[PDB]
């Protein structure tokens, strides 16, 4: 899990440094971020909810 | 420097990207053909400007 | 002027790795591979070349006789040093090696972990997937099969760790040996047509060491003569540790697994010596060598039963085969049968060296000894009881004729009157043909085949004592089936079809061939005899025309023979 | 064995034969060492020895016949091609009942050389072992480059070769002599693992026994010091770093940065290089170019931690690198020189790509710009071929040998081809196949055999040539932009105006043949085309045009006028080229009477020909229309106006104009 | 009970104890690499 994370880690290093290098403490990378935690919490939202949708029908007999 | 270099770094062979330096070069040349015959253009206007006088 | 600086480099080189340490591994395997790329290379070269290397080859005991060299140890040891230095002196506190050594052993150890641990059992996964790949063939040992982590773990322990110092230590000894030996064959029976650098180190090796000069009309052999005493005193420590472990090494350590390395790395250091001295000796092959040497070699092998109280164990007959038929060889060598006879029947002083036939102490020894290692019930001294024997039956008839020096052993052992006991031993050796058998198994394991246990040259060189032994012995006991099958498996070997090649080798090395046309009495006697029983007898005639096409394709003076 | 090497030779006493008979013996003699090969692993020998010497024969013979069929691809290997065919349809891709059969043999070769105690006498069972072992990873290398070839997309004996590799590992450590031998086999595998993640190696080796593994491998023959096993265990690391394989290459890079791994020791032979072997040399820049295309972040850093020791050496290897070294004293040594002037090139251009991502490549470049002579003087120009000696041995050789040709010999490409006197034909092969009759031998090492070496190494220096073409390429490319202030102007133009004419003149002299290398056609044009572009971009011509015009109309005249052909690209290449060298004149009289040959035959013809075929186009038409609209601006034409009417109205093109107007 | 435990214990040590399993982490990491040094290199190119 450490290694991988590790991994993880200097993939987004690469990534990042790849994409944009001439100023780390730009607004972009933010927006980014920000905005893959909405996309991920909107997944979340998403599925749980697609669950909990299912979970009715059990109580449709 | 290093830690950003190994940050936005892509796991692919380097002789690739600088290879990518010719497309770059193809799609310059189209803009820089096209600004060629627009100066050109413009220069043969000129002529005619100074020529009707 | 002799530094260890080549032979021993700094500390910080093995440590740091910028320079391998050349061990004697190395270069046991260079010198037995032949190769030109490693005997040229500037290391190698480098490590040859110097005379501190040519010193200590030339003095083997030296590099384990018990010195104090504590103050050259400390100033190596000083300008993961501290496991080192502790390891080396733990080793010179058990073994009687000095503190130089030990060091050196063990940091070819360190620079060596990598091979000691993979050539360790594998681990559990690993005998998975060769059970995956199997579906005969069972040569794994899983119930005592473990992980990887605690093979490591055991690994760097304490106690395996002094046991692999140890292996080790016997290895470097036994690829020392090796080396030495092979070098000196490759100096002194160099085959021809090999490349100029090959020469060119040969060359100068002989001169810095022995100064033995081909362009000099007679170079000097004094220094390649006195190789064989300094390798013959070395064998009574070897037998000496065979027959008892070090006493200060810890007794954890003095199991089973631990006794049966130890003796057979000292059976092959004893195998090794007794074949540089038999190089040494068939050097000079007509002279004879100096009695007081052999006087003391025969009292050796009188006391330690020809090794065999070290070789009695049933668990080494594979190093205790090949080492009977080499202590063979170089007794038949220092007897010189051959040259022996000469002089009892021409009278006429060789002027090389003195003999032991103007001893009489020393032919009182060979015989005491003999008898003894026949009354002991052995099969090794067969061909060596069966060679005395025939040289008492020679002396009694010279008495006879003259009826000087050897009338005193003639008349010491009550040998003069009576000659049943020779007479006997000479019998039970011709009996069932069991001398001969034992002749032909050395010769087997002492020839060029691949079933050889020594190389090509080494058997070539070996042979010339057993047929130089029959050819004496010939004229003696008639013409039978029996000597004629043992000359047959002596010069052929049972070797294969394609085990002939027109590869052109020294002289030397062809002359155990060529003297079967070259001596009257192996001419008259085997050769002419095979060729008129044929096709009657055709195994002989075959046999000898096979190995004679064999033998001399490049030999242009001798290739319309066949 | 013997039977197949005597049919090997078939460019001959054979009274009494023919081709079907001998193809027939052949695949008997196959079928019948195949079953021997299955049924081995069920016998009981009395020893070990004997079964090792059956498997050695065994597998010599196989191998021997997998390496005559792909050695070449001419009728001469068509005798023992249903053999070898047969052979390798059942070692490839045999049934899934039988398939463990014929692997076992090798499993349990493996195993008898991995637990074989080591012993300082006999001798003859050792070499006979060793032989063994190295039969048999000849044989697992030839199958395994057997499988890449051919298009084989899945390989049942890749899952066992992973396995015997799990043991090939300790293997060495029983013995040294298999060090270079095993390492192959794992380099061959690795190449079949590439061209088709693969299977985790680390998983089959193990953490401890994959670490002792490196740390026994990566010191090159450091106790001698040979040549063979050093390009072998280059080429290996190489292979190895080239792959996915990503645990080991780390483990091998850093070597748990690096302090005792292969590189700091790579870096050691780098700063010896003018008295190193240059065979050698070769080797160790393959391994860096591998080490750094893809682990670029490691190998790159450590050669700026500690370029002070690799850049002085690059100057001064490159400051005395003189062009022509055939004259001089060596011949073989050129080809050589070569390729590690174009490694040197390549990682110069990689390192300063670098710099510049990271912005650091002013100082860098501005210091090796002054290194170039090299380049200036055997660079671009590719006319080295000397394609006189290469007819004549041609002729000679078809004149003598009416049934054998001279291109029979050509490699399949089977093997990774050596840059040495066997890059093409192979010579390992002829100097069995042509050395029967006298001829080959010669008086004086004279003879064929001289004449194909000789050719053999003017075909890797023209491949090095060719490298060096490609690195430098990319240096200039990148440089024309690192180099855009207004500084060493003067210097930087004549280089790339000095690059132009070697490419234009190169692209008129003789052309090498299409057949072994690769057509040059619109390889070297797009490199005059992006330099005269940023040339132009930056403004820095002398208006030299006078002479630089005349090989583009030469080559346009003497390229057969593929308007509309195959030859596309290298119609467009060679129309965008004279358009920037003509805008560059219009920028500079005796220029008029060297441009209106363009505007007389040029640009008419092509048009004529593009309206004759529209009856692809839409691009064409639109570079020529920018051709002759650049063109007619040149200032010698404003005057010459008078003259050009005529020329322009001959061809009558306002006619097909308005027709495909339209 | 124990049975169960060390049957569960086995096949998860069995699923982890795998060449191939082991083996894509590590291949894996210089997979990365490769990209690491091709996109340092093509940034140090295109650095202005």
């Amino acid at each position: 899990g450490k290694d991988l994370a590790k991994m993880i880690k200097e993939i987004n290093d690469m990534s990042n440094t790849l994409s944009k290098g001439s100023k780390p403490d730009d607004p972009l990378t933010q927006i980014v971020r920000v905005l893959n935690g909405h996309l991920a919490q909107l997944q979340w939202i998403d599925t749980n909810a697609a669950a909990l949708q299912a979970k009715v029908a059990a109580a449709q007999k | 420097d290093v830690d950003t270099y190994l940050s936005n770094l892509q796991t692919k062979t380097t002789l690739s990207m600088i290879a990518d330096g010719l497309e770059r070069s193809a799609r310059d040349f189209d803009a820089f053909l096209e600004e060629n015959v627009t100066l050109e253009w413009e220069a043969q206007r000129k002529r005619i400007y100074q020529h009707f006088g | 002027t002799l530094t260890d600086r080549t032979y021993l480099p700094p500390l910080e080189d093995c440590l740091t790795g910028r320079t391998v340490i050349l061990s004697w591994r190395l270069v046991a395997s260079a010198l037995e591979d032949a190769d030109l790329a490693r005997l040229t290379s500037p290391a190698l070269s480098t490590f040859l070349r110097d005379g501190f290397v040519h010193e200590l080859l030339k003095h083997p005991a030296r590099v384990f006789e018990p010195k104090d060299l504590k103050q050259e140890f400390e100033t190596k040891t000083s300008s993961g040093v501290d496991t080192i230095k502790k390891d080396a002196l733990w080793l010179a506190d058990a073994v009687a090696i000095n503190q130089v050594a030990a060091l050196r052993i063990v940091l070819i150890e360190y620079q060596t972990r990598a091979h000691s641990h993979l050539v360790l059992p594998l681990s559990t996964q690993d005998v998975a997937n060769i059970q995956e790949a199997a579906g005969i063939l069972s040569l794994l040992n899983p119930a005592s099969a473990v992980d990887a982590e605690t093979m490591w773990c055991d690994f760097e322990t304490e106690a395996r760790r002094r046991e692999r110092i140890l292996a080790t230590y016997l290895s470097e000894r036994r690829s020392f040996t090796a080396a030495v030996d092979a070098l000196v064959t490759f100096l002194l029976h160099s085959a021809p047509g090999q490349h100029k650098d090959l020469d060119s180190l040969r060359r100068a090796l002989l001169k810095d060491a022995f100064a033995f000069d081909e362009d000099l009309d007679v170079p000097d052999r004094s220094k390649l003569l006195t190789m064989a005493p300094t390798y013959m005193n070395l064998v009574e420590d070897c037998i000496a540790r065979a027959q008892a472990l070090p006493a200060k090494l810890g007794e954890s350590f003095k199991t089973e697994a631990f006794e049966l390395d130890w003796l057979r790395t000292a059976i092959t250091e004893a195998v090794h010596s007794l074949s540089i001295a038999f190089q040494a000796l068939d050097l000079d092959t007509p002279y004879f060598a100096p009695h007081e040497l052999l006087s003391e070699w025969f009292e050796l092998m009188n006391s330690s039963l020809f090794l065999e109280s070290i070789l009695g164990f049933e668990v080494v007959a594979d190093l205790a085969m090949p080492a009977r038929s080499l202590v063979s060889a170089i007794c038949l060598k220092m007897l010189n049968i051959d040259r022996t006879i000469q002089f009892l029947h021409d009278f006429d002083y060789p002027d090389g060296e003195e003999p032991y036939l103007l001893s009489s102490q020393t032919l009182n020894k060979i015989h005491t000894a003999v008898t003894n290692a026949v009354n002991s019930g052995v099969a090794a001294s067969l061909p060596v009881a069966f060679a005395w024997s025939l040289i008492v039956h020679q002396m009694h008839l010279g008495y006879q004729e003259r009826a000087s020096p050897y009338d005193d052993f003639l008349r010491e052992q009550r040998l003069d009157n009576d000659i049943a006991p020779v007479e006997q031993i000479a019998m039970l050796a011709t009996s069932r043909g069991q001398v001969y058998q034992v002749m032909s198994e050395m010769a087997l394991c002492l020839g060029t085949t691949h079933e050889a246990a020594f190389r090509p040259a080494v058997g070539a060189r070996a042979r010339l004592v057993f047929q130089d032994l029959l050819k004496r012995a010939a004229y003696l006991i008639p013409y039978q089936d029996e000597p004629v099958f043992s000359l047959l498996a002596i010069l052929a070997t049972g070797r294969q079809y394609w085990d002939v090649t027109d590869a052109l080798s020294a002289s030397s090395l062809n002359q155990v061939y060529t003297d079967m046309l070259d001596d009257e009495t192996l001419f008259t006697q085997f050769t002419m005899q095979a060729i008129n029983r044929f096709p009657y007898e055709f195994n002989p005639f075959s046999v000898l025309c096979r190995v004679l096409a064999a033998a001399l394709i490049t030999n242009k003076d001798k290739a319309d023979v066949v | 064995a013997a039977l197949i090497d005597s049919a090997a030779c078939s460019a001959v006493p054979w009274l009494g034969t023919s081709e079907k008979i001998l193809s027939r013996v052949a695949l008997a003699i196959a079928q019948a060492a195949l079953d021997v090969y299955e049924s081995t692993t069920t016998w009981r020998f009395r020893s070990e020895l004997d079964r090792s010497i059956l498997v050695r024969d065994v597998v010599g013979l196989m191998h021997k016949l997998v390496v005559h069929a792909h050695t070449l691809s001419s009728h001469l290997t068509s005798t023992l091609s249903p053999a070898a065919a047969h052979i390798i349809s059942s070692f490839l891709t045999p049934p899934p009942s039988a398939s463990s059969l014929r692997f076992q043999p090798l499993l349990g070769t493996l195993l008898v050389a991995l637990i074989t105690p080591r012993a300082t006498l006999y001798p003859g069972q050792s070499r006979i072992l060793a032989e063994r072992v190295t039969s048999v990873l000849a044989f697992c290398t030839s199958l395994l480059r057997a499988a890449d070839f051919l298009g084989q997309t899945h390989i049942p004996l890749q899952t066992h070769l992973f396995q015997s590799a799990c043991l090939l590992a300790r293997l060495p450590a029983a013995n040294a002599v298999y060090r270079a031998p095993v390492l192959e086999l794992l380099r061959a595998l690795v190449e079949v693992a590439g061209r088709a993640e693969p299977p985790s190696l680390l998983g089959y080796l193990g953490s401890h026994a994959a670490r002792s593994f490196i740390s026994l491998v990566e010191g090159i023959d450091k106790p001698f010091g040979r040549v063979e096993h050093a390009v072998v265990t280059w080429r290996f690391f190489a292979a190895v770093i080239r792959n996915r394989q990503q645990w080991m290459a780390g483990c091998l890079l850093t070597g748990r940065v690096g302090e005792g791994s292969v590189l700091a020791a790579a870096m050691e032979r780098l700063r010896e290089v003018k008295s190193l072997d240059v065979q050698e040399a070769v080797a160790v820049m393959d391994f860096v170019v591998s080490a750094q295309n893809y682990w670029p972040w490691t190998i790159f850093a450590v050669r700026k931690e500690k370029e002070v020791v690799d850049a002085l050496r690059g100057y001064v290897r490159g400051l005395k690198a003189p062009g022509m070294v055939m004259k001089t004293d060596g011949a073989a040594a050129a080809a050589f020189q070569a390729r590690i002037a174009a490694y040197v090139a390549e990682t110069f251009a990689m390192q300063l790509y670098h710099m510049r991502q990271m912005r650091q490549a002013e100082k860098f470049a501005g210091e090796l710009v002054a290194d170039l002579d090299y380049f200036l003087r055997e660079g671009v120009m590719v006319w080295g071929y000397n394609a006189s000696l290469h007819g004549n041995f041609a002729r000679n050789f078809a004149k003598r040998f009416p049934g054998v040709e001279v291109d029979d010999f050509k490699r399949t490409m089977w093997l990774p081809r050596e840059l040495g006197k066997g890059y093409y034909y192979a010579l390992e092969v002829a100097e069995q196949m042509l050395g029967f009759d006298a001829g080959w031998g010669g008086v004086k090492q004279s003879g064929f055999r001289k004449e194909m070496e000789t050719a053999n190494l003017n075909l890797s220096l023209v491949e090095a040539q060719v490298s060096l073409f490609h690195a430098w390429e990319y240096l200039l490319l990148e440089l024309t932009l690192s180099l855009l202030p207004k500084k060493e102007n003067a210097a930087f133009a004549r280089q790339v105006l000095q690059v132009v004419e070697q490419c234009l003149e190169a692209n008129q002299r003789s052309q090498p043949p299409e057949n072994i290398f690769v057509v040059l056609g619109h390889a070297r044009a797009g490199l005059a085309l992006t330099l005269l572009q940023r040339l132009a971009d930056a403004n820095q011509l002398p208006r030299d045009v006078t002479h630089l015009l005349a090989l583009v109309s030469s080559a346009i005249h003497a390229v057969e006028n593929p308007f509309g052909a195959n030859d596309l690209p290298y119609f467009r290449t060679l129309l965008k080229i004279l358009f920037v060298v003509l805008r560059a004149a219009k920028q500079g009289v005796a220029i008029t009477q060297q441009v209106l040959t363009i505007l007389d035959r040029v640009v008419a013809r092509c048009f004529r020909a593009l309206a004759a075929l529209v009856h692809t186009a839409p691009e064409d038409l639109a570079l020529i229309t920018a051709i002759l609209q650049a063109c007619l601006s040149v200032p010698g034409i404003e005057q010459c106006q008078v003259q050009v009417l005529n020329i322009m109205a001959a061809h009558d093109v306002f006619q097909v104009a308005v027709a495909l107007f339209s | 009970d124990e049975d169960e435990l060390k049957q569960k214990l086995q096949q998860i040590d069995k699923t982890l104890n795998d060449p191939a399993q082991g083996s894509r982490l590590e291949e894996l990491w210089s997979r990365l690499i490769v990209l690491r040094g091709y996109a340092e290199d093509l940034k140090d190119q295109i650095n202005q």
